[PDB]
């Protein structure tokens, strides 16, 4: 409360320590924090006598008013001119930063730092740093940190590729035998349908730079561990891109034409005409 | 026992609940502090779960705020919810407790009566508690400032002092504010028939004046139609007012047919056979509205059962009614006319025949004599009401529509007839039809206008234009108003006098085209 210059619990002890008049003191707190129109004023002792305390209509117009609040982040996203957008989402992001440690101002901030392509880095940092930002945190926010640098990229796919090759050697060591089926019925793209590379699509979204991430370090493991694996996720992570439509690589990448060829062929598991 | 370890539970329920602090919180404190106890953990069970709300509101708020959007839009969105809130959670007898507490509810009520929302929120309080002593009170001190009809007619006093101030705003109202100052009253006098009985008596001493007791008359009719509406039969109270005593045969059988709302051969027979005698009764005592109401839906809807042998009789009567001159040599009718009588019942039996018979195109054949006939001006009402309920069923505009052009010929031959043709086509304005599409509903749409355009050239250019503007302001689209403004400003010609000009310029703000609106809006501004 004290960055933009208003009182906190320790204030509020103050005023009531070493006091002689506590009473009043609590009722001039009261009324430094309370909610600033002029009908309220006369209207909280009214509606407190209904066994309704003055934090229950706050409560409402507290649900309300967030709900407003986001909707006019993306609209502000989506509306306005340009740099007049762009100018109220920053400025608004740093009266709403001082609340992002609060349980109110998170998710909005993570939506004006998913709607603005560039940050000051300070808060994408705070971002990674902090566990419950990392989770909470909307896509294109991880996607700045990851495209400015390469550290939490790495410290997450990490994870989700020793995660793929647990699939891969669970699968190829399974002990079922029959005429029914194997293990190489699904197509690449039902094995696409896995939330390990979607979620990698999503890490990604449509950046280049987050695709030559991902490229490199399959290419580091499979220059290592000699193994099939990583080359089938690069696989699955192109046409994963191709099944959101992402134009920024499909178009661009020569290789997406020649991988959807092949996704066909390997569907009808030869290279016909 | 003592009541402590209940009472001091009930009160830590209170404290130690998520978020109580800001309250009730007194009282409870004052009675466990009395109690002993713990006050101390107290204070520290109403903090700890002090989850500060309110000061996420300011900060929501004031974002919004920075938003630039509308705080009004805040201020609509609270007070919708709290009066809602309120108009669930309303306990009726919590308000008779705050009324048992002191009489007058303090400065809080005062306050909220300020704000025209909390107006609206009391009168729908109080308008459904007739007994319910603060909604009472509040509901008649607001009339101090609707008159609740239970306190209205509680004594004569009331009644009486409400009455005159009601009809001295009819009277003031002319002959358009009446709808909204006649209510109020009709309502208030169609609640008992005693309240009921003073006020057509009263009205009818008035009525005797002949500085405009025509006009109490009027008005007195007009409640007795709003005492039919809720269904009370004043037949006697028009009998022994009026001269039905002077004839008992006359009284008897009109009573009878006023009480079912129905004609029946017998009465129509007795007031036959009196108008056939060579005393006829007064032609003023058959001259009731709803009466000769009673005459067009018995001979102008399909039906009703009707016999040849009093086909003629009911026809003769309502000649009789509509057609003779009695002269009132002080109350003494020593002329009367009969002579334009005969021709009277000869045009309404022959429109009649046409109208039970379920007419189109045989119309537009015998339309020479309609037009010829419907100068009879009680015929003209015949043909209205017959095409009203020809044109009023679902769906009669895809099949023949002749029928609208016949208004043409009533309302510019008959000058008193403006205010029903109008009054007719703003049910045909609103024709809404899933089978005829949106196309044709403005063409039909579009047709009524151009007859109400005729219907202003004829002088009713006051109400036509209100409601013009009432309905542009609501479900008629620019389209129509434009058309509208195209067939006008075709056809009226200059001088606009203002009083008309003043509800047709500042609803054409809207469009500038139909060029004759620009010279409309130059002459009309200058």
């Amino acid at each position: 409360l004290q960055d933009l210059g208003v009182a906190n619990g320790e204030d509020l002890k103050e005023t009531l320590t070493n006091c002689t008049e506590p009473l009043k003191a609590i009722e001039q707190f009261q009324t430094e924090n309370g909610v600033l129109l002029p009908s309220l004023q006369s209207a909280l002792p009214f509606l407190d006598l209904h066994g309704t305390p003055r934090l229950e209509f706050h409560q409402s117009v507290f649900d309300e008013l967030r709900d407003k609040l986001l909707e006019r982040v993306s609209a502000i996203a989506s509306e306005g001119k340009a740099e007049e957008r762009y100018k109220k989402l920053e400025d608004l992001l740093e009266k709403s930063f001082s609340l992002v440690k609060m349980p109110s101002l998170q998710p909005v901030v993570m939506c004006v730092m998913k709607h603005l392509p560039k940050v000051p880095e300070k808060k994408l940092k705070l971002v990674m740093a902090d566990k419950e930002l990392y989770r909470a945190c909307a896509v294109e926010v991880k996607r700045q940190i990851w495209q400015d640098n390469q550290a939490l990229f790495g410290d997450e796919v990490s994870p989700l590729l020793k995660q793929y090759i647990l699939e891969k050697e669970s699968a190829l060591f399974s002990t079922e035998l029959s005429v029914l089926h194997n293990f190489f019925s699904p197509s690449p793209k039902t094995r696409r349908q896995g939330e390990v590379v979607q979620r990698l699509t999503r890490m990604v979204g449509k950046n280049v730079k987050l695709y030559d991430m991902v490229l490199q370090f399959l290419r580091t493991l499979f220059l290592r561990t000699r193994n099939v694996h990583y080359c089938t996720l690069r696989a699955e992570l192109l046409m994963s891109l191709h099944d959101l439509d992402v134009g920024e690589i499909c178009t661009v990448d020569p290789c997406h034409k020649f991988t959807w060829c092949l996704d066909a062929c390997i569907r009808e598991r030869f290279v016909d005409s | 026992g003592e009541d402590d370890a209940e009472v001091q539970q009930e009160c830590l329920h209170k404290f130690s609940t998520r978020d109580y602090i800001m309250e009730s919180i007194f009282n409870t404190l004052k009675r466990y502090f009395q109690a002993g106890g713990s006050p101390e953990n107290v204070i520290q069970l109403l903090s700890e779960n002090y989850t500060a709300v309110a000061q996420t509101v300011n900060l929501l708020a004031e974002w919004l705020i920075q938003t630039g959007v509308e705080p009004v839009q805040v201020q609509e969105t609270v007070e919708n919810h709290l009066k809602s809130l309120l108009i669930k959670h309303f306990d009726p007898r919590k308000a008779d407790s705050i009324f048992t507490e002191e009489g007058e509810t303090p400065a809080w009520l005062e306050q909220m009566i300020a704000h025209t929302t909390w107006r609206d929120l009391f009168y729908k309080l109080a308008e459904a508690h007739p007994d319910c002593l603060m909604l009472n009170f509040t509901v008649k001190l607001i009339s101090d400032a609707i008159t609740s009809v239970s306190t209205a007619c509680q004594q004569l006093e009331v009644f009486s002092r409400v009455l005159r101030t009601s009809l001295a705003t009819i009277l003031d109202g002319g002959e358009e504010n009446l709808e909204k100052n006649l209510p109020e009253f009709a309502k208030m006098v169609c609640h008992g028939e005693h309240t009921y009985l003073f006020a057509q008596a009263m009205m009818s001493v008035l009525a005797q004046e002949e500085q405009g007791g025509s006009a109490v008359r009027r008005i007195a009719q007009e409640v007795q139609r709003f005492a039919q509406e809720k269904g009370h039969d004043a037949s006697q109270i028009t009998l022994a007012l009026g001269t039905a005593a002077s004839y008992p045969r006359a009284c008897q059988a009109l009573g009878a047919m006023l009480s079912k709302g129905a004609l029946n051969p017998a009465d129509i027979t007795v007031l036959f056979k009196m108008f056939t005698s060579m005393d006829p009764p007064p032609v003023e005592l058959i001259r009731v509205p709803a009466f000769l109401d009673l005459f067009m839906q018995s001979l102008f809807k399909p039906g009703a059962r009707i016999n040849q042998d009093h086909k003629h009789k009911y026809i003769h009567i309502l000649a009789y009614a509509a057609s003779v001159v009695e002269t009132w040599k002080k109350n003494k009718r020593v002329s009367i006319n009969k002579d334009e009588l005969k021709s009277t019942s000869k045009a309404v039996e022959t429109v009649h025949n046409l109208c039970c018979n379920e007419n189109a195109s045989e119309l537009v054949a015998e339309l020479s004599t309609l037009y010829q006939c419907i100068r009879f001006p009680v015929v003209a009402m015949g043909v209205l009401k017959w095409v009203d309920w020809t044109v009023s069923e679902p769906r009669y505009f895809q099949l023949q529509p002749v029928h609208l052009a016949l208004l043409d010929e009533i309302s510019t031959c008959h000058q008193l007839l403006h205010p029903q043709v109008l009054q007719l086509l703003v049910k045909l304005f609103e024709t809404e039809h899933s089978q005829l599409d949106v196309m044709e509903q403005l063409e039909l749409k579009k047709t009524l206008l151009d007859r109400m355009v005729h219907l202003l050239s004829r002088g009713y250019v006051l109400p036509v234009v209100s409601y013009i503007r009432k309905c542009l302001e609501k479900d008629t689209d620019i389209s129509l108003i434009r058309y509208f403004v195209t067939e006008v400003l075709d056809v009226i010609a200059p001088p606009y006098t203002s009083d008309f000009v003043q509800l047709f310029l500042p609803i054409l703000e809207n469009d500038s085209i139909a060029d004759p609106v620009t010279e409309f809006i130059a002459h009309c501004k200058s």
